[PDB]
């Protein structure tokens, strides 16, 4: 047969990230009441393994972060200090109003005004708390994020 | 001024500052820092980038809510130069390789990439153009990428001739590849490559430093147009150096890995340059007329070197 | 009236003997915070900082009022020996990040509107 | 003091209680110190609560126990309710009941379902979360949210229940007693829960007082005290059941205790839907509760009270109260302080978790380290309200 | 009990059993007790000198007629107007009787209150928080230290002269490596409203003009 | 009225010795709780095949945010601000003035969704049903500032989600 | 094993240390406080040197006399018995 070096990228970057999308074993920060819906995202009816999604993962073998509740300042550090440990490809999903942006404390004197100040993040989850349907449309809006990474193909142009 | 870029606040996150800045190689060792200090007196900073976006996650959190733009750009396509530096008051340019690759040589990272920037920044009414070039840049000299290095600098004071060139030294830092290169090539796998490493007198500059003598270069209306030297407090001699790091990873030295694809990590012309000894330009100004003090190897060298010491220590000598 | 209920120190000269052990524990603990924190400062700077903290209440005269301070850098010494803080916490003394901010009359009339 | 082990549970695990870092001295396999720290979901609640109108105030109190939403909205509207000296309507106490007791179910089920899960019992925590599932439908039917309904106001409840919301209450609640019956059969008479929980964390009926314990914590011990039988609050003296009382105070029972409180929830839920009677739903008193769209678009007095209400606020006379309600957790009150003007002077919050937590030392002592998962468990500790 | 639907119906044999409470309270410990109250809701605070906390915590949970075995809550308001700006709060419940009672007292920010933990084991960590959130010291306590604020934390968030969202704030810096406080900046903020209507509501309350 | 959870006294008879001898050793409620687990093995999951398949809702539930419209197409915002009175988060800033034509009508409606808790108190609060809670919950973004939403956004989700939100007041109207 | 003189050498050893203080001025007399103008918790600082240097603990009540290094010596002597 024959192949360009480009059509060979495009093909070998496609299966890295079907396999990233379809075994995305998630950590989740159960800071708050946004922890009760990413269980009630685990449970029977939505079932969030059954898309390939872990419901435990360490931190060390995490792929995603989910920050699920108020982040204050005490457990700040706490949060950077997991986020560092995380071997990369990593990601955050940030989940509700609090950690968005701090939601409902946001003008208080113990609360970070948003996760995004400690650490990066890709998904912004919106409601207070988001429904287990809400946040699976988030977790579904990471694979299709990660489906379009190019990694490969900057690769080759370097 | 434009009511938009007044500034305001007391210069903290939430607050502006008037400076617009477009940095090219803002993904790189020295483009992390210059935009993390942009972005704490609330600056906007458009980040053109070649790489993934997964690549530049780290900027995000440097500014404020709508302070970092990020945008796509070609060094060969000019039209998306243009639409990174339309809307810029500051043009900084921190694009390099210490390698070649197949498509980008020395000549095009350092000649017609930073020309081409350079030219549209012009014609796009960019007011203020900051470009890196080297202490060691020379036409004669042996490593191409320093002769690289001296023919972009002409090409830049032609282009832009208000244009602030800044020369530093090798630059050290958590993220470099001076003291990091001397604790790890030399010491995993190898004992060290030092050519003759008793006639290489070097004098390096803290990171901090530089990125602080970058931004005064924006504040300070009297840099325009005129080249500078970014040098260290000292002047050390290459083997000490090199002992000097060793001591601090604890790692033994004992005094005496080819180029590939992916990214050469240690290659001919790395060698040429960690050689090359420390010009000294008295009359060019350094980093003590732009307000900044070039801080001591030795405060900022057990910060580097932690991670590689394995789960009391002398200082080196002096050049004067 | 001026009858009131002490804390600890019945008279100034009591309150400057709990200030100075207080103290000898700061004096002595930043040679081991600056390791098991691996700060970056030296063990100099550390003792300068406890040396200005000390210093900045230097006026104070009321007996109540050196007590509870003293109570307080005694809470704060009992974090950083159990080692309850953080590297982070440790480090806020010194406002690393925090860029030089003028004191004269030109420099702040130039910035900001802020007297 | 042979080694002092600071467990963070900063990583957290699927428990989602919040965060809690346990600072422990293990002399062994035994346990000599235990030291909750907890400061690490401390969000200033109390102080934001003065800076908004009692109206304002009220969603503050779906997010102190988040698993116990319109039990801690009742006990805020309980509270005003006695200041402003008003009186909600029959229809809303029995409504407030009916909703209180599927509250105390949904908490129920976590408590139990999340403590069997850090045990290593997995399984029926997926088995009843389909159960609270179906119950965070009646909360979104009744108030648009699955969780955060803030449905439960001083005067009333916001709306009358939708038709056909009943009849699916009675589905729910007529086939739950099987469900409940599954999860005994998987841990009640299980040889390795009772091991895990039998004589676990024992608490003596006169430390548990002095240390302020309620709820399952006193009637574990043995003490006969439930606030909705002593110190009847809504129509709670209109219904007949039973309080689930231990005599050993050990975990087996709690965990007993509170299987019973589901089954006499149910028992509960029963009454209330035979029961519920007409009429409206908000106290007919403008000046507190806002009027109907329909009145509020046709009538000068019901806009003027429309538009006061909602900016404003009502007034609430000067004074101080505490009041406290049976939750499901333990006694959650909140003492309540008005200057006179819309917005509340002081509101402190008294959290059943924040005295069980700090009794957490108290009850390790002599117990190896996987034994406090099992004590914490047996607690129902939500750091929401533990730190406010 | 009456024909008002929406108005709460007064029960007044508590009132007279809560005053009568009141006034064998008052009579036992005459040396302590400056006021007794009973509200139109039914409830009997008593007001004690601060020194009088032990003996009267004491009194109530021993004695065969008192019997207030639980320590329900225990908190501090701060009325910055007063002189004793800080009001300590003592909410006990008693299950012989079926009742409840609320003892008061006050202090400053440099006068200390005995510990109440010799009486309640609860009041361990509540006057922990107290001390956090108030900067109310209590003698004599066996551990006394923050609660609820992060470590290193300057102030008492909750008196009325605290600044709602603070003084400093933190993120992630990256050429530190580190979380750093610094000056708090909003983007947007605070709004303050004036919601207080000028017309009085409750003639009931109303003060004597100075 | 309390009933005893756990105060039964075993019976001392061989018979119910044995019983229990029998139970230790042959491991009977352990067989019996697997015999639970196993039902459930053959019963129907629970599960719904999202997004194909959604949980279902109701008229009240409580979404995305959207400025509405009269018939004949005018804003129904009159610019009271009594919704940004009453958010209890705050997320609400307005600003006003007479429009060209004297009419009353905002000039700023922004709502930061990232502080708003979805209490839907703004709607409750309107005088003309100018501001709804919508249907839609899937809307999460990649960026925080793709969550502020200005005037624009919110009439755009208002002529997006007419059609919807119009059917889901007609059917609580009444309720409230 | 005492040496009286020996206990002088060391503590003239250890001020001379001190960044502060400056050799010429140093007496074995010389005054901390007025005559090398040394501050209440410079003297301090002192005092936890001779701990350290004489391996035991010189009580707060004691240090504060201490205020200059003659005392300094006849306390070291009194506290190890050294009758010399
Ligand atoms: C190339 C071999 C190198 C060795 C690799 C490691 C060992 C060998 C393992 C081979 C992997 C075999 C599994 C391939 C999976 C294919 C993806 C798939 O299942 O389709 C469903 C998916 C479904 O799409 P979806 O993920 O978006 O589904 C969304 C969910 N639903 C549909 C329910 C809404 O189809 C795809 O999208 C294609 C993904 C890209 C597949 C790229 C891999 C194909 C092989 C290319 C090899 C190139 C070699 C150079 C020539
Ligand atoms: C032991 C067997 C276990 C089972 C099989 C295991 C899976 C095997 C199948 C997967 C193989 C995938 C290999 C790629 C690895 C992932 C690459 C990636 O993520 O991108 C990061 C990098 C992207 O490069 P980068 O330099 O841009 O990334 C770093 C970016 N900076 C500099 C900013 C930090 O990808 C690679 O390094 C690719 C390495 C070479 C891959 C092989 C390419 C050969 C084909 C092209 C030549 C054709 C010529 C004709
Ligand atoms: C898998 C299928 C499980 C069947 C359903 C569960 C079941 O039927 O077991 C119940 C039965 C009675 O057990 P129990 O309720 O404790 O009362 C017995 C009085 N002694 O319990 C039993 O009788 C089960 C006894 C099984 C025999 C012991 C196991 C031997 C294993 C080697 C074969
Ligand atoms: N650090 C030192 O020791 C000294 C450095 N300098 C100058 O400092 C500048 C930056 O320093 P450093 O940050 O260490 O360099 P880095 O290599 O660390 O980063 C360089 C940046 O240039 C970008 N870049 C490189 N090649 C291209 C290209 N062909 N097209 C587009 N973008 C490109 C990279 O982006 P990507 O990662 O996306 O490819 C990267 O962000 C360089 O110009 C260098 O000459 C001068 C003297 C000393
Ligand atoms: S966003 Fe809402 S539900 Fe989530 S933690 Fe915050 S208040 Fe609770
Ligand atoms: S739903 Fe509640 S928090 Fe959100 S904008 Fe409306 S009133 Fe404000
Ligand atoms: S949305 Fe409604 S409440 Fe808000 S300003 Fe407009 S008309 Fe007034």
């Amino acid at each position: 047969p024959s192949s360009r070096g480009e059509y060979v990228v495009a093909k070998l970057d496609d299966l890295i990230n079907w396999a990233r999308r379809s075994s995305l074993w998630p950590m989740t920060f159960g800071l708050a009441c946004c922890a009760v819906e990413m269980m009630h995202m685990a449970a029977p009816r939505y079932d969030m393994d059954r898309f390939g999604v872990v419901f435990r993962a360490s931190p060390r073998q995490s792929d995603v972060m989910i920050v699920a509740g108020t982040l204050t300042n005490k457990m700040a550090p706490a949060l950077r200090k997991v986020y560092d440990q995380m071997p990369e490809p990593r990601y955050v999903v940030s989940m509700g109003s609090c950690a968005n942006g701090g939601g409902y404390y946001h003008y208080s004197y113990s609360v970070v005004r948003g996760c995004d100040r400690i650490v990066p993040v890709d998904i912004y989850v919106p409601g207070c708390p988001p429904t287990a349907e809400a946040l699976l449309y988030g977790i579904l809006q990471l694979q299709k994020k990660i489906k379009r990474e190019k990694r490969l193909r900057i690769w080759y142009r370097r | 001024l434009h009511h938009a870029v007044i500034p305001h606040g007391k210069g903290g996150r939430s607050s502006v500052s008037g400076i617009v800045a477009t940095v090219f190689g803002a993904t790189g060792f020295l483009g992390r820092y210059v935009v993390n200090h942009l972005g704490r007196m609330g600056s906007q900073v458009i980040v053109p980038h070649r790489c993934e976006p997964y690549d530049t996650m780290h900027l995000r959190p440097m500014g404020d809510l709508g302070q970092i733009i990020f945008m796509d750009w070609n060094g060969r396509d000019k039209d998306s130069i243009r639409r990174a530096v339309e809307h810029s008051s500051v043009v900084i340019n921190l694009v390099g390789r210490e390698w070649e690759t197949q498509n980008f040589d020395f000549e095009d990272v350092f000649v017609k990439i930073p020309q081409a920037i350079a030219q549209v920044s012009k014609e796009a009414g960019v007011e203020k153009f900051i470009h890196i070039s080297h202490l060691n840049a020379d036409i004669k000299s042996s490593s191409k990428y320093l002769r690289s290095k001296a023919v972009g600098e002409k090409e830049v004071r032609e282009t832009f001739p208000e244009a602030t060139i800044i020369k530093p030294a090798e630059i050290f830092g958590r993220e470099d590849r001076f003291l990091n290169y001397f604790a790890n090539i030399r010491w995993f796998g190898g004992v060290p490559l030092i050519s003759l490493g008793k006639k290489t007198v070097k004098q390096p500059v803290y990171i901090v430093d530089v990125t602080k003598g970058i931004i005064n270069a924006i504040k300070d209306p009297d840099a325009r147009g005129k080249t500078f030297a970014f040098v260290g407090p000292s002047r050390y001699l290459l083997f000490d150096l090199v002992q000097y790091v060793f001591a601090v990873a604890h790692r033994p030295f004992l005094p005496y890995f080819e180029i590939s694809p992916f990214e050469p990590w240690t290659t001919r012309d790395k060698v040429e340059r960690i050689h090359t000894t420390d010009k000294i330009l008295p009359h060019l100004p350094g980093l003590e007329d732009l307000g900044v003090e070039a801080t001591p190897l030795e405060l900022k060298a057990i910060e580097v070197l932690r991670r590689h010491r394995t789960y009391d220590v002398q200082p080196a000598k002096t050049i004067p | 009236s001026t009858s009131v209920k002490p804390i600890f120190s019945r008279d100034m000269n009591e309150a400057k003997r709990r200030v100075r052990e207080l103290y000898r524990a700061w004096y002595r603990e930043v040679p081991n915070t600056v390791h098991l924190f691996q700060l970056d400062i030296s063990v100099k700077q550390g003792r300068d900082k406890v040396r200005e903290m000390f210093k900045k209440n230097a006026h104070i005269t009321d007996p109540r009022v050196v007590d509870l301070l003293v109570i307080k850098g005694k809470m704060e010494l009992e974090e950083t020996i159990k080692v309850w803080k953080q590297r982070t916490h440790v480090m806020r003394f010194f406002h690393e990040t925090e860029a030089p901010r003028p004191k004269d009359f030109l420099s702040k009339f130039y910035v900001g509107h802020d007297p | 003091l042979v080694s002092n082990l600071t467990l963070n549970f900063g990583p957290q695990h699927p428990a989602a209680h919040g965060v809690l870092r346990l600072v422990m001295e293990l002399s062994g396999e035994m346990v000599r110190k235990c030291d909750p720290h907890i400061g690490l979901l401390h969000r200033g609640t109390e102080k934001l609560i003065e800076y908004k109108t009692y109206l304002q105030a009220l969603p503050y109190f779906d997010r102190l126990d988040y698993v116990s939403m319109m039990c801690n909205e009742q006990a805020y509207s309980l509270a005003v309710e006695k200041l402003l000296n008003i009186r909600p309507p029959p229809r809303a106490q029995w409504i407030r009941v009916l909703f209180g007791e599927i509250t105390r179910l949904l908490n129920h089920i976590m408590a139990v379902t999340t403590h069997a899960l850090d045990i290593g019992a997995m399984t029926p925590f997926f088995w009843m979360f389909e159960e609270r599932e179906k119950m965070f439908e009646f909360y979104e039917r009744v108030s648009g949210a699955r969780m955060h309904a803030a449905y439960v106001r001083p005067g009333g409840v916001h709306q009358d229940l939708p038709l056909g919301l009943m009849d699916d209450i009675y589905e729910f609640s007529k086939n739950f007693s099987l469900r409940i019956d599954e999860l005994e059969e998987m841990l009640t008479n299980n040889r390795i829960w009772r091991n895990r929980t039998v004589d676990i964390g024992i608490v003596t009926a006169e430390d548990a007082l002095n240390y302020g314990f309620s709820g399952v914590m006193l009637r574990g011990s043995g003490i006969q005290w439930d606030l909705r039988k002593t110190q009847p609050y809504d129509v709670y003296d209109q219904v007949e059941f039973d309080v689930p009382i231990g005599s050993r105070g050990d975990c087996y029972d709690r965990y007993l205790c509170r299987v019973e409180e589901m089954r006499q929830s149910i028992r509960i839920i029963s009454q209330c839907l035979n029961k519920m009677p007409p009429g409206e739903i908000k106290v007919d008193d403008a000046k507190v509760s806002p009027p109907k769209r329909a009145e509020m678009k046709t009538s000068m007095e019901s806009l003027i009270h429309h538009f006061k209400l909602y900016t404003e606020g009502y007034q609430v006379p000067p004074g101080a109260t505490y009041t406290a309600i049976e939750a499901p957790k333990g006694e959650f009150g909140v003492y309540l302080v008005s200057d006179g003007s819309s917005r509340p002077y002081r509101c402190k919050i008294k959290a059943p978790g924040f005295a069980h937590l700090a009794g957490l030392d108290k009850m390790s002592k002599g117990h190896m380290l996987a034994d406090v998962v099992a004590i914490i468990g047996t607690q129902d500790i939500v750091f929401g309200e533990v730190d406010r | 009990a009456d024909t008002r639907p929406t108005v709460r119906p007064r029960n007044d044999v508590a009132h007279k059993q809560l005053s009568a409470f009141g006034e064998y309270v008052a009579e036992i410990l005459p040396k302590y007790v400056q006021q007794v109250q009973v509200s139109c809701f039914n409830e009997l605070e008593i007001c004690i000198h601060p020194d009088g906390v032990i003996p009267v915590l004491t009194f109530l949970r021993d004695h065969s007629n008192a019997q207030f075995k639980s320590l329900a809550d225990l908190t501090a308001v701060d009325i910055p107007t007063r002189q004793n700006r800080f009001e300590i709060v003592y909410n006990l419940l008693s299950l012989r009787f079926n009742s409840r009672i609320r003892v008061k007292t006050y202090t400053d920010e440099l006068t200390p209150i005995e510990s109440s933990v010799p009486v309640y084991k609860a009041a361990n960590w509540y006057e922990r928080e107290i001390w956090d959130m108030f900067g109310v010291f209590f003698a004599n306590h066996p551990d006394l230290r923050r609660i609820l604020t992060d470590y290193g934390f300057e102030g008492h968030p909750f008196r009325k002269d605290f600044p709602l969202s603070g003084y400093v704030e933190l993120r992630y810096d990256d050429e530190v490596k580190r979380v750093v406080a610094e000056p708090v900046e909003l983007a947007q903020e605070f709004r303050k409203f004036d919601l207080n209507s000028p017309w009085e509501a409750f003639p009931a309350y109303r003060q004597p003009p100075e | 009225t309390y009933k005893y959870v756990n105060l039964r006294e075993p019976s001392m008879d061989m018979k119910s010795v044995t019983d229990r001898a029998a139970q230790t050793l042959l491991w009977t409620e352990l067989i019996r709780g697997l015999g639970m687990t196993l039902s459930y093995l053959f019963r129907e999951p629970a599960t719904i095949n999202y997004p194909f398949e959604k949980g279902p809702l109701s008229p009240r539930f409580r979404g995305e945010h959207a400025l509405r419209r009269y018939p004949s197409g005018e804003e129904r915002c009159i610019a009271c601000k009594l919704c940004e009175a009453v958010c209890p988060a705050q997320a609400i800033t307005i600003e006003a003035e007479p429009r060209a034509d004297g009419s009353r009508r905002t000039t700023r409606y922004d709502i930061d969704m990232t502080k708003c808790i979805y209490c839907g108190f703004c709607q409750e609060a309107c005088p003309v049903d100018a501001i709804v809670e919508g249907p839609n919950f899937e809307f999460s973004t990649e960026t925080h500032e793709e969550l502020l939403y200005n005037k624009e956004k919110l009439l755009n989700n208002g002529d997006k989600w007419e059609a919807e939100i119009a059917a889901n007041i007609q059917a609580d109207y009444l309720y409230r | 094993p005492l040496t009286l003189e020996g206990i002088k050498d060391r503590v003239l050893y250890v001020l001379k240390l001190y960044d502060k203080i400056d050799p010429e001025k140093l007496s074995v007399n010389s005054h901390f406080m007025k005559d090398l103008g040394l501050d209440s918790l410079d003297q301090v600082e002192i005092i936890m040197a001779m701990e350290d240097e004489f391996g035991f603990e010189i009580p707060d009540i004691d240090a504060e006399k201490l205020m200059c290094p003659q005392e300094i010596v006849d306390y070291i002597a009194d506290k190890k018995d050294v009758y010399e």
